[PDB]
């Protein structure tokens, strides 16, 4: 029911920017690995199987990027901590 | 100012629970569990835990209460201590952890919360574990 594709690659970034950030303190190379990841879930034509993939995880997904962002704009950690909740979250949905 | 110290209290009564008895993580039990069985290597775990710093300054205090923490177990997912800490629990359990830098995140630490060998206390309340 949900794109392998998807899947797949939220499963490997999320992987990714782990290792990144937990692994080598690296803010920077976690919020790039999965920039093109948050930027596919946004942009138009969509099929059938990443349509349901975006309506199990979409919200949590796009909430996770805001505190992203509120972490850039502030530099208030507590603000990664609440991205990675909900990164782990979709992580263990989707493995 | 006259009161007891939790952390103070693993440090000078808790029980080494390392297999070679090198102080490396340090025990005590503030809430015994009702299990028989200790959680597996492989299995699923649910917690509610808060880290503190030796020196009293927190770096977790959001994962210890409503939606659990899950981990799998003897994976090497976490730090050594827990995995060794967790692993002597019961379930309804709640103990207190001292976990030296060589169990946890070394000299390299885990900046900005945690610096370069650094000793952590965690409380941990088992909520349950599965097999699968
Ligand atoms: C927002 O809250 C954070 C937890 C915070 C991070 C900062 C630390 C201070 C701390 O405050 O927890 C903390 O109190 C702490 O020290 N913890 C967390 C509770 C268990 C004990 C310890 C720990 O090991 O953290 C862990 C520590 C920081 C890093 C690991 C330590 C051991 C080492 O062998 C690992 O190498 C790999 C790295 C963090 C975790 O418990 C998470 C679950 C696990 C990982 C990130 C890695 O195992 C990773 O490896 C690829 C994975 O396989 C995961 C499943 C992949 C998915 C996508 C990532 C999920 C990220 C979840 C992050 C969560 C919930």
């Amino acid at each position: 029911a949900m794109d392998p594709e998807f899947m797949e690659m939220w499963h490997e970034g999320l992987e990714e920017a782990s290792r990144l950030y937990f692994g080598e303190r690296n803010v920077k190379g976690m919020f790039e690995v999965l920039e093109p990841l948050h930027a596919m879930m946004e942009r138009g034509p969509q099929t059938l199987k990443e349509t349901s993939f975006n309506q199990a995880y979409g919200r949590d997904l796009m909430e996770a990027q805001e505190w992203c962002r509120k972490y850039m704009k502030s530099g208030n950690v507590k603000d990664l901590t609440q991205a990675w909740d909900l990164y782990y979250h979709v992580f263990r949905r989707i493995s | 100012n006259n009161e007891e110290s939790p952390t103070a209290t693993v440090a000078e009564q808790g029980e080494d629970i390392t297999s070679k008895k090198d102080r490396g993580v340090l025990k005590i039990v503030k809430r015994v569990g009702n299990g028989e069985e200790t959680p597996m290597i492989g299995d699923k775990v649910y917690v509610h835990y808060k880290g503190k710093l030796s020196n009293g300054k927190k770096f977790d205090s959001s994962h210890d209460r409503n939606e659990p923490f899950v981990f799998s177990l003897g994976k090497g997912q976490v730090i050594k201590a827990w995995d060794i800490g967790v692993a002597t629990m019961k379930k309804g359990e709640i103990c207190h952890l001292l976990c030296k830098p060589e169990y946890a995140y070394g000299s390299a630490g885990s900046l900005p919360k945690i610096p370069s060998n650094a000793t952590l206390f965690f409380e941990i309340e088992l909520l349950d574990f599965k097999g699968e």
